[PDB]
RNA sequence: GCUGCAGUUAAAAAGCUCGUAGUUGGAUCUUGUGGAGGGUUCCCCGCCCCUUGCCUCUCGGCGCCGGCCCGAAGCGUUUACUUUGAAAAAAU
């Protein structure tokens, strides 16, 4: 948040997650990043690299999960044909 | 003649002419007589499109409209030669009127007419361009921007025939209307 | 029965939105809701939406994101008169930086920041934010 | 995928999974697993598909992979047939095994003379192992489990449908697993077959 | 709802086994059948729902016994969609 | 739901998109108003006379041939009747209601029955009255029902 | 308690239904382009058919070279609504 001042103000910006575009809390501990690791895809060897997601607390409690790391990895790799 | 088996609306026009002219001629000979009766037009246009090809367009009087929709393919096919790579398609004359309130002067004389207001032309104007296949379902799209998409989804009956005038019938849709219109074909039909 | 389309329209894309579905189907269609939901895009709480046509009265499904958060009906449907809009924008909205009240008046159906440049009233529908 | 075949199906790993039994599921569906069904029987058996397994596998793995140091992708499992697996399992890549009766409280607790602070879990089996998943949501940790047909899903990233209903079935996916991880983080792939048999990370089952 | 839902473009046929109202564009189910019955050679288009007796003006004059649903026919013969 | 019981169903039919259809259809326009107008000879009603040119003809609805419906066609003759089907079907019903009263009179049920009939007559008949298609001196009585039914 | 209350058990829904007044009531009958004011399309003249709907004219000005053109005169089916004027004693 920027004032007319130009000050940067907010002790912090809270991240977002993809699972359905919504903010997570400071003390919501079921909300988890989740950490895939690439690889080159010619011989299938680590590289580098890692896509990184997060999902939120509340559709993983009811569980929604699932579908959503699919969906989100689906239109990259390592599943583009399931 | 050629310039007077057209009643008023543009009547001294070279190509329009020549049209009316061919027209009736086939009309009257013997070739086909079974799908072809003298009868005429009310008008004609000749329109283009950015695919780098021209179309003509036929208008007819409406209540004869019948008759010209029932060849409107091996007549089409005939002018698409003696016009040379052009297509030609028909359409129906259709008057469209402003609101009883407010801009024209009226006593109220008459209710102004559902079928002969903006909406029910427009939808009409639609069923000409693509006769040959007849319409299944329509859907309409909204953009970011405020502007919208007409898709059309066509039935698979002479989807060939159709499939070849595709883009030249979105040309003409947009100088007839204003309003802008794709068009597909789905794998499912009642 | 069916008394107010629009009052009906906005409680499914307010339920919808809390369970965080971003595919929703809202019935019936009337020109008074597709002319709504066209500012409530522009400003960039919703996305693109599809009308699909019968011949009856139409069903329109939407792309939604998160970003929505409530928007509600008032009935019946009030008058505002310019100084009345203060006493309204203060009641409906959270905030006094964001959040529109949306109104229809005789210049056409827009947000309330918009209509006060017009110097128009009019009668209200709902709000968002 | 994307890769060539070298991240694809290969005609060896149907026939081990055939003679397996995995492509079998359990009589019951759920609403959440009804994605990687393609239809059921003329008896009362619904098939997974082996196609929708397969993909779930690679990137299961590569998230198992992803970790710098593997020493703490904490593995379970309490029912007989997925012990002697875990076991090997965590021999093979560096992991940490926890068999038999959890004894909840394990990451919740700051004093207990047995507690862990791992990263991921993988988990055979969700109702039969229901005390850490609900644990798993106390300390952030991301969770990958093999669900049979119809176990419930809630508190589960990702999927790797199976049978595992016992026999051959929990071994031999614990084991396809191990191959994989090994392919991608280690050397070992060649793509010419892997030494280690699927035989030993099967259940012990009373002997002769 | 998985929240993956397509409404936009209909399933495959899993659209069309509901109740017919609750289609994205509704459609009848019931449909003609152009139906010529041994010794009677004509063209006979009889409704699938029909309700009511059909006859035919040759040595044949019983075609349907009604039902509430499909009514029953007399010999089991000749079935056409026709067309659309 | 219903006026006068509890239950809330559906039973409606539901027409196609395509208006044109089936596309092989004997018989036109004219054709198809003399099929009608011998039928109402005969003693049919204009609910009836549709369903025997649908179901053993080529005719899905008579909308869908004709810028008419099969009421307009008849009243274009002036072979219209006096009074709308629906209301006569319903003043034609509560004679029997009121037969069978007479004839048992410990039948609390029926005198039940007949209040919702009976007011449902008067409701129908105050559309009617207001659109100019009955006189606006009629009214319901016990006396004009005797007439009207026989 | 209109804004802004409550009615399973804390006070509390007529035994039940019908019914006139009252209150409330589905969908449906128009969009794009040059100039001008503000962006990079979009919101005072006009154009596709419409554009402050029409005429009919005649009396009293403006024109141009007897002849011709355009402002004022009836109004757009009616209300509410909204916006502007007029109009309002002082003291408070």
């Amino acid at each position: 948040m920027q004032s007319n001042a130009g000050e940067f103000v907010d002790l912090y910006v809270p991240r977002k997650c993809s699972a359905s575009n919504r903010i997570i809390g400071a003390k919501d501990h079921a909300s988890i990043p989740m950490n895939v690791a690439e690889v080159d895809k010619v011989t299938g060897r680590f590289n580098g690299q890692s896509k990184t997601y997060a999902i939120c607390g509340a559709i993983r409690r009811m569980g929604e999960s699932d579908d959503s790391i699919l969906r989100l990895a689906k239109s990259h790799g390592i599943v583009s044909q399931n | 003649s050629a310039k007077i088996v057209k009643p008023n609306g543009e009547k001294p026009d070279e190509f329009e002419s020549g049209i009316s002219q061919a027209l009736l001629e086939l009309e009257m000979n013997s070739d086909l007589k079974a799908q072809l009766r003298e009868l005429n037009i009310t008008a004609a246009k000749e329109i283009e499109v950015g695919g780098g090809r021209k179309a003509i367009i036929i208008f007819v009087p409406v209540p004869q409209l019948k008759s010209f929709q029932k060849i409107q393919v091996r007549l089409v096919r005939e002018l698409e030669k003696k016009f040379s790579g052009k297509h030609v398609v028909f359409i129906a004359q259709r008057r469209i009127l402003p609101k009883p309130t407010r801009k024209s002067r009226t006593k109220n004389k008459q209710k102004r007419p559902r079928s002969r207001t903006l909406t029910a032309v427009h939808d009409a104007i639609l069923e000409d361009l693509v006769f040959p296949s007849e319409i299944v379902g329509k859907r309409i799209r909204v953009k970011l921007d405020g502007s919208r998409l007409i898709k059309v989804h066509l039935d698979k009956a002479q989807q060939n025939n159709v499939e070849h005038k595709v883009e030249t019938f979105s040309g003409v849709y947009k100088k007839l209307t204003g309003k802008d219109v794709n068009f597909e074909f789905p794998e499912f039909q009642l | 029965v069916r008394m107010n389309v629009l009052a009906d329209a906005l409680k499914s894309i307010n339920n919808a939105e809390k369970r965080g579905k971003r595919q929703v189907l809202i019935r019936p269609c009337s020109k008074v809701i597709v002319r709504f939901l066209t500012v409530m895009m522009k400003h960039g709480y919703i996305g693109e939406f599809e009308i699909i046509d019968d011949h009856r009265a139409g069903k329109i499904v939407v792309n939604l994101t998160g970003r929505l958060n409530k928007c509600g009906v008032i009935s019946p449907r009030f008058d505002v008169q310019l100084k009345d809009l203060e006493k309204w924008q203060n009641n409906l909205l959270p905030s006094r930086q964001f959040g529109f009240i949306v109104l229809t008046t005789s210049a056409g159906i827009m947000d309330h920041e918009e209509a006060r440049r017009k110097h128009t009233g009019g009668k209200i529908l709902g709000f968002f934010f | 995928s994307g890769a060539l075949d070298v991240l694809q199906m290969k005609e060896e790993d149907v026939l081990k999974f055939l003679a397996a039994g995995t492509h079998l599921g359990g009589t019951n569906l759920d609403f959440q697993m009804e994605q990687y069904i393609y239809k059921r029987k003329s008896d009362g058996i619904y098939i997974i598909n082996l196609k929708r397994t397969w993909e779930k596998l690679l990137l299961a793995a590569r998230a198992i992979v992803a970790i710098e140091n593997p020493a703490d992708v904490s593995v379970i499992s309490s029912r007989n047939t997925g012990q002697r697996a875990v076991l090997k399992f965590a021999a093979a890549t560096g992991a940490t095994p926890i068999a038999g009766r959890f004894t909840p409280g394990t990451f919740t607790n700051q004093i207990q003379a047995a507690f862990r602070e791992p990263r991921l879990l993988v988990v055979t089996d969700p109702r039969a192992d229901h005390q850490p998943l609900t644990e798993a949501s106390y300390v952030n940790l991301p969770t990958i489990a093999l669900c049979n047909t119809d176990s419930p899903l809630r508190y589960v990233d990702i999927a790797i449908p199976c049978n595992n209903k016992g026999a051959h079935s929990v071994g031999l996916m614990w084991w396809m697993l191990a191959r994989e991880v090994l392919r991608m983080r280690g050397t070992i792939s060649r793509e010419h077959p892997w030494e280690v048999m699927p035989d030993l990370y099967f259940y012990r089952d009373p002997e002769e | 709802m998985p929240l993956a839902k397509d409404l936009l473009h209909p399933s495959p046929e899993e659209e069309k086994r509901k109740h017919k109202k609750k289609r994205l564009v509704q459609s009848p189910n019931s449909y003609f059948m152009d139906v010529k019955c041994p010794g009677c050679y004509k063209i006979t288009t009889v409704f699938s729902h029909a309700q009511t007796v059909v006859l035919c003006v040759g040595c044949s004059t019983v075609l349907c016994q009604p039902t509430g649903g499909k009514a029953r026919l007399t010999e089991g013969c000749s079935f056409r969609r026709k067309q659309h | 739901g219903r006026m006068h019981a509890p239950g809330k169903g559906l039973s409606q039919s539901a027409l196609p998109y395509r208006r044109s259809v089936p596309t092989w259809l004997k018989l036109t326009s004219d054709d198809v108003k003399e099929q009608i107008y011998k039928l109402a000879k005969k003693g049919l009603t204009p609910s009836q006379i549709g369903v025997i040119l649908r179901d053993s003809h080529g005719v899905a609805q008579v909308r869908f041939v004709t810028g008419n419906k099969i009421l307009r066609i008849l009243k274009s003759k002036g072979l219209a009747p006096d009074l709308p089907e629906d209301l006569y079907h319903l003043i034609k019903k509560a004679v029997a209601v009121r037969k069978h009263l007479e004839r048992n009179r410990k039948d609390k049920d029926a005198k039940f029955r007949l209040i919702l009939i009976e007011s449902r007559i008067h409701r129908l008949a105050r559309y009617y009255k207001t659109k100019r298609v009955l006189p606006p001196n009629w009214k319901y009585e016990s006396s004009t029902a005797s007439a009207l039914v026989a």
